[PDB]
């Protein structure tokens, strides 16, 4: 193999550590996110190694303004240093324009921060990619970013491990026009096709969007959610 | 297999990198173990010291360290990376209280260590400081804490916890020992902190080669236990 | 092994090898060992002549740091001469900042933390150099110290740094160090010396012994046993 | 004194006793791993299992087995057990299991 | 350096009765004091069993009479205190203990024919406590089995009984079976077995006797008179030929033991039912093996 | 069928279970509760081993370092 | 690691500082003493943590035996033994040994 | 393992005639008897000593391996 | 998922001649001696019977994929 480094081409065709950049995020936690006709529901996998962890000291679904979340599927230490930069981030448009950012406008910009550690060369690209949803002007979005610096918009998707099961089956699944209770229903019931033993009220974190504003979910409604309900 | 990305810090094919996962089995050229329990409204730390020489001291050994005036910690792994980590603790500690006006929490705290670990991990060209930490401290409105970091960047609060050589056989310990709904009424807790360290390195320690850190809802300054009250705690266990 | 070229890298199973090879550059140095009594501390270092035109006090070991604060080095003699240059400026800005002398338990973790840096980049390497600290207050007695090329440093009783690491301290242990009075340290020092290797495969040797306590009144200076000569004469009494 | 007895009864009791192989009914109970040191260990309490019966031994060297086609490698299989035919259960000793 | 200690146990033991018992009691935690110290060889193991010699000495004392208690809460007292008494991490499991409860189960066996069921079962529920943990490895493993045979007879035997015996059986082999004693031990559970009519368990619990065979040498009426209880376990079914087979193994010693009822017994209960198995080849030549004897002719079912 | 369980311990609660099995493990899971029975000298296998021969079998993910999740 | 190649595996251990005296007293058997023997102060004073090199030291024991015309072997000599073999033991390199 | 003398066609052992070995061997022990001490080999003390310890004391002292009652390699 | 016992399974109820190869002990050092065995399988199985050729691994070499400049 050519690649070793970041700086130079292969002879043949792409750039050979940024493939296996995106190695790390497939042996990831599992996530999903649908985006409905009225939000955006986010919904990813959370297990500790033990029952001495507790569950309520690190989150997954992380608020970045008051209408927009973000969850991941990669490493979590890296996930911290992206999160803090898109906080500072955002601010600094409300400094200028004073208005709350629309959500196409972050990802013009936190994928040119991902952009920048794929530089020359003696940094590593993040192991970590994202899902970015919220409200703006209505219409609700979820987008997808990755360690190479693309982005997408979703109707429905599904990250980390497994993830051709769940798409799969959210190909088999996935209509137009639900509510966002209807979304949360198809979102659970497509974690429990790749999680593991038991789904408890600490086993998964589920954040949504409505038109006011961004919100996660408190574990009484989740367990009074996945009571019974599929 | 790899082979291919040991000897500096960039990707595996599928999926990894061992730079920063070797510092984990750096720890172990300690040859100790460490043993924190949060139980109820206390916070025990308990470590073993272990003297080699008789011409060496018995002040100048001990790994608790006094961050702020309620927040203490104790440091596995080596000797040297374990300091220069304390004098991070101890500057930011500071900054927090000159910046923001009041007392850091114990859970901001581990978020400003592993920041400073996590560069060392992302941007290359330093050695990333092959040791550990674990914290205590007591929250308003939230009881006492037990925060754990890790050389790769990781943090995670948890109620009872091993580090150095031994977690693997500890932390089964205490996984069987918190499973049952007992009160932890402040020897409930030091009792089974040397009880899980005694079995497992398979000690039962005489007084004097231990160390035990403690703080509690009725006086939230970090206290070092005096080596008196270790053996009142040691002739109490055993009746 | 190949994987121990850069100070930072791991090994496989989890250690520096730089680090490793520079501690035992300090094993093929001379020995020098430090001792303290009950007030004060002396130290005292086996310095070997290299030919015959060593001009009888040139390249000493035995530094001067502070009023109160000296070394005791061993090793790489020019590594020394700049660590101890780093001591000498650190308790400069120490009183220029606070008005009193630094104490030893500061002192030690500032040099020992910039033993520390130079283990950590692949520009530099470590440091091949070890050494003593002793010093001596009214409101804090003697302390004695001890500097590895890691940068470990905790206090002892007594110490040896050289290729007698081991064969030295052995008989530094039977001696009543808590209660005796450092003039009656100054003539047990010259005989550890003189027993282990002094010129038996090597060629000569001289002795030099200084000394920190209450009674110079806290100044560090080299005895005065060239008055009365008194550590040789005991010493070499000891050869049955 | 706990691994003289830890390695007796897992090896005793199944070939002792096989007729609670079909109370319940599987075959293999195929052995333990000693690993650790070189030491004594490894020569030494094979003779602790010899206390009662045994005797068979025999030698392993885990090399004349080892040829790269495993045609002559089953045979050579085989081949060891045209003395452990000779007898009931035959303890073939084996030495240097992983070793080349 | 401990021969104070004994000569202050010879003070105590006359004042068993001039002083109180507390007293000695409180003499006590200095002997304890010095097993504290027990540092290399001054007040270590060997003068260690002298203070917990004389201790069990004034404990048999106090309580020869029928206020038992305090010889049984000093024990939970020192048992549970001799980690943190002598040496820590599993002191030594080595005479620190054992002869002084195995004096005392051998003090069992002496009651057990004086004082009453109640207070001796109260004094084998505490000692069970500690047994449990150790000092029945070897030398003597049997300190719990000398005293779970007399649990058993107690109430002479019961369901339970052979519960507490079944859930005890491999401790001593997983002490150290004895060539005879271990033997003797491991046979007796079975007709317990059968008190409980049990009998799948009988016979894999039995074939573990079958190694250990030719010690019936050294032994009178014990080894092949057994096995009339091992007939009684294939009694069940219909395995006639199989018993007929173990007549003819244990027809030898009431001919080395030169009988002529029991001896004789031996040819007409052998002679009966060669005859109720079924046809085989085996059981053609068997009788073409036992007859032609010179001992047969004695009794006219040679005519049979 | 080839294996004498002969007890009242409904097997279907594991097959309703979650944590997907490969093929070869179930013949772990059957086998060792064999061992689990035999070894502590029962005749018959009573299943108050199956639940910890289950348990035993499925944790495999042994260390991961808490890290990269 | 199924129930059939390896049913139950096992670690051996190299020190106890105290099953150095069972091994020791062994290979103190069939050599002529007096009986002056303090086995503990060997041990004490052994640091081998390997007992296939403990029979190492007993034989250079003897060694300083041949050493000075002694017939017998006096406590000095197993203190000999343990400065000589010991030693030696440390002057090796290639130290990572580890089975798996 | 007997060279004895075989007839050619009956093959049947005739004579006995043992103990014989050819010229190559025979050259092959040493006449020369070199000049060579101990104080023309330097620095290698140690190995000098492990040498004699090893060797030489049981082709002198058969006894002294047998009544302290080991075995030299 | 059960491959091999399949493979076990069907030279049961056969009336063939079932060879099975591991697929690992042809790719060694002998240059040469690994294509010839790919022909001493072949001359003993079309001199044979009917006949099943049950190579067991191909995980291993099966995919050219590239031209090999080494
Ligand atoms: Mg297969």
């Amino acid at each position: 193999g050519y690649s070793f480094s970041l700086t130079t081409f292969s002879p043949s065709g792409k750039l050979v550590q940024i493939e296996y950049a995106l190695a790390a995020v497939a042996g990831g936690a599992p996530s999903v996110g649908i985006k409905a006709a009225n939000g955006v529901v986010l919904a990813t996998e959370k297990k500790q190694k033990s029952i001495l962890y507790d569950e309520r000291s690190v989150h997954k679904v992380e608020p970045i303004t008051k209408h927009i979340g973000l969850v991941y599927s990669g490493m979590g230490p890296d996930y911290r240093v992206l999160v803090h930069r898109a906080r500072k981030l955002a601010q600094q448009y409300y400094l200028v324009y004073q208005e709350p950012i629309p959500t196409a406008q972050l990802v013009q910009r936190v994928a040119s921060v991902m952009q920048e550690y794929t530089q020359s060369g003696g940094v590593r690209p993040f192991g970590v990619s994202l899902l970015i949803c919220g409200w703006n002007e209505g219409r609700p979005y979820l987008f997808q970013s990755d360690p190479s610096g693309a982005y997408f918009a979703w109707k429905a998707t599904a990250m980390g491990k497994n993830y051709v099961n769940g798409k799969t089956f959210l190909e088999k699944r996935y209509n137009e026009d639900l509510e966002l209770e209807d979304a949360i229903h198809t979102a659970i019931l497509t974690l429990k096709e790749s999680f593991e033993g038991q789904m408890t009220e600490d086993n998964i974190e589920v954040g949504i969007c409505n038109e006011a504003g961004f919100r996660r979910l408190t574990p009484t409604e989740v367990k009074d959610y996945l009571a019974a309900i599929a | 297999s790899a082979g291919f990305d040991r000897h500096i810090t960039i990707f595996s094919p599928e999926g990894r990198l061992y730079q920063v996962e070797y510092a984990f089995k750096a720890i172990n050229q300690g040859g100790l173990t460490s043993v924190a329990v949060r139980g109820k409204d206390c916070a025990v730390i308990v470590t073993q010291k272990k003297v080699p020489d008789k011409l060496l001291d018995s002040s100048t050994v001990t790994h608790l360290f006094k961050i702020t005036e309620n927040i203490g910690c104790v440091m596995t792994g080596m000797t040297a990376d374990s300091r220069s980590q304390v004098q991070r603790a101890r500057y930011e500690a500071a900054n927090w209280k000159y910046k923001y006006g009041y007392e850091i929490p114990v859970d901001m705290l581990c978020k400003r260590i592993a920041d400073i670990s996590q560069v060392y991990t992302q941007n290359a060209e330093m050695r990333p400081l092959g040791c550990c930490m674990i914290l205590i401290g007591i929250d308003e409105e939230q009881g006492p804490q037990v925060y754990k970091c890790d050389p790769a960047g990781y943090y995670c609060g948890f109620k009872a916890t091993a580090a150095g050589v031994k977690q693997t056989e500890s932390t089964s310990f205490l996984e069987k020992k918190v499973k049952k709904k007992f009160d932890w009424t402040f020897e409930q807790t030091v009792e089974t902190a040397i009880t899980c360290l005694s079995t497992v390195l398979s000690i039962d320690f005489k007084p004097s080669e231990i160390e035990v850190g403690v703080v509690t809802v009725e006086n939230p300054k970090f206290r070092i236990l005096t080596e008196a009250e270790i053996d009142a705690h040691l002739v109490a266990l055993a009746e | 092994t190949g994987y121990d070229l850069s100070a930072s890298t791991f090994s496989p199973d989890g250690r520096v090898f730089q680090v490793e090879y520079a501690m035992k550059a300090v094993e093929n140095s001379s020995t020098a060992i430090g001792i303290r009594c009950k007030d004060g501390v002396v130290f005292g270092v086996e310095k070997l002549v290299l030919s015959k035109l060593y001009e009888e006090g040139s390249n000493k070991r035995l530094f001067n740091v502070d009023r109160h604060v000296g070394m005791a080095v061993a090793g790489l003699l020019a590594d020394a001469r700049s660590l101890a240059d780093i001591a000498r400026e650190e308790a400069s800005n120490f009183r220029s900042n606070f008005g009193y002398n630094i104490p030893l338990k500061h002192l030690a973790d500032r040099v020992a933390m910039y033993v520390h840096a130079y283990t950590l980049y692949s520009a530099v390497r470590p440091f091949g150099c070890s050494f003593m600290l002793g010093s001596y207050s009214v409101n804090d007695g003697a302390q004695l110290y001890m500097i590895d090329p890691s940068g470990v440093s905790y206090g002892y009783w007594g110490c040896a740094i050289g290729k007698a690491r081991q064969a030295a301290k052995t008989e530094i242990e039977k001696l009543q160090m808590k209660e005796m009075t450092c003039r009656d340290i100054v003539k047990e020092v010259a005989k550890i010396i003189y027993i282990v290797h002094d010129e038996v495969k090597d060629k000569a040797f001289e002795l030099e012994l200084s000394w920190v306590g209450e009674l110079t009144n806290g100044r560090h200076e080299i005895v005065p046993k060239d008055i009365r000569e008194e550590a040789e004469k005991y010493a070499k009494e000891s050869l049955k | 004194s706990e691994q003289i007895r830890e390695l007796r009864e897992v090896i005793e009791l199944p070939l002792t006793n096989p007729e609670l192989f079909q109370r319940v009914g599987i075959i293999p109970p195929k052995g333990c791993l000693l690993y650790g040191p070189p030491g004594t260990g490894k020569t030494l309490l094979a003779r602790a299992v010899a206390s009662q019966l045994d005797c068979n031994f025999l030698k392993v060297v885990s090399s004349s087995i080892v040829d790269k086609y495993i045609g002559e490698s089953a045979r050579l299989i085989r081949e060891m057990f045209n003395y452990a035919r000779d007898h009931q259960p035959c303890i073939i000793f084996m030495d240097e299991i992983d070793a080349i | 350096m401990a021969d104070g200690g004994s000569e202050r146990a010879d003070g105590r033991i006359v004042k068993m009765e001039v002083d109180y018992s507390a007293t000695v009691d409180q003499r006590l935690p200095e002997c304890a004091k010095l097993a504290k110290e027990g540092r290399l060889q001054e007040v270590i193991e060997t003068l260690l069993s002298l203070e917990k010699q004389t201790r069990t000495a004034s404990d048999m004392v106090s309580t020869s009479r029928i206020l038992v208690a305090v010889v049984k809460m000093c024990y939970e007292a020192k048992e549970w205190d001799l980690l943190n008494e002598n040496i820590m991490l599993l002191s030594k499991r080595r005479s620190q203990l054992k002869q002084a409860v195995a004096k005392m189960v051998q003090q069992c066996c002496t009651y057990v024919e004086e004082i009453t069921d109640l207070p001796i079962k109260l004094r084998l529920i505490d000692t069970l406590r500690m047994v449990t943990e150790g000092k029945i490895y070897v030398e003597i493993e049997r300190a719990r089995l000398t005293k779970t045979l007399a649990t058993i007879k107690e109430q002479n035997g019961d369901v339970k009984e052979a519960a507490s015996i079944l859930q005890e059986l491999q401790v001593e082999t997983y002490g150290s079976m004895e060539k005879k004693e271990r033997v003797e031990f491991i046979l007796e559970q079975m007709r317990l077995c059968l008190a409980v009519k049990d009998y799948i368990r009988t016979q894999i619990i039995s074939k573990k006797i079958n190694t250990k065979f030719f010690q019936e040498e050294n032994t009178e009426k014990l080894k092949l008179k057994y096995y009339n209880l091992m007939i009684q376990l294939d009694q069940h079914e219909g395995s006639y030929l199989s018993i007929c087979k173990h007549y003819r193994a244990i027809y030898d010693t009431p001919c080395i033991q030169a009988e002529s009822e029991k001896w004789q017994q031996a040819l007409k209960s052998v002679v009966l039912y060669v005859i109720l198995a079924p046809f085989d080849n085996e059981q053609s030549d068997l009788v073409h093996r036992i007859s032609g004897d010179k001992k047969l002719e004695e009794i006219p079912k040679y005519k049979d | 069928s080839k294996m004498n369980l002969s007890e009242e311990v409904d097997l279907e609660d594991y097959v309703a279970r979650p944590d997907k099995i490969s093929g070869a493990d179930i013949n772990s899971i059957c086998q060792e509760s064999g061992m689990l029975a035999v070894r502590e000298n029962r005749y018959i296998v009573l299943a108050k081993d199956f639940e910890k021969a289950y348990k035993t079998v499925i944790k495999k993910d042994e260390q991961e370092h808490e890290f990269y999740k | 690691l199924r129930p059939g190649r390896l049913d139950r595996k096992i670690h051996i251990d190299l020190p106890n500082e105290q099953a150095r005296l069972d091994i020791l007293k062994i290979h103190a058997g069939p050599i002529t003493k007096h009986g002056e023997i303090d086995y503990e102060a060997i041990v004490k004073l052994s640091d081998g943590f390997n007992g296939a090199d403990l029979r190492n030291v007993c034989t250079e024991a003897g060694m300083f035996a041949i050493r000075a015309d002694h017939d017998f072997v006096v406590q000095e000599d197993f203190m000999k033994a343990v400065r000589k073999v010991a030693d030696s033991k440390k002057l090796e390199s290639k130290l990572d040994y580890k089975p798996v | 393992g007997d060279l004895v003398g075989v007839n050619k066609d009956s093959y049947l052992i005739l004579e006995t005639l043992p103990t014989e070995y050819d010229s190559r061997v025979k050259a092959m022990e040493v006449d020369e008897r070199p000049t060579e001490q101990y104080s023309d080999i330097g620095g290698l003390d140690k190995q000098i000593q492990e040498l004699v310890e090893a060797i030489v004391l049981p082709m002198n002292h058969k006894e002294k391996f047998e009544n302290l009652g080991i075995q030299p390699p | 998922c059960g491959k091999t016992m399949l493979a076990k399974a069907v030279a049961h109820h056969t009336t063939a001649a079932f060879i099975r190869v591991v697929g690992s002990e042809f790719v060694q050092k002998y240059l040469g001696e690994g294509p010839r065995m790919v022909r001493d399988v072949f001359r003993l199985a079309k001199e044979n019977a009917p006949a099943i050729i049950f190579i067991d691994e191909i995980d291993a070499i099966a995919t050219k994929r590239f031209d090999a400049q080494t």
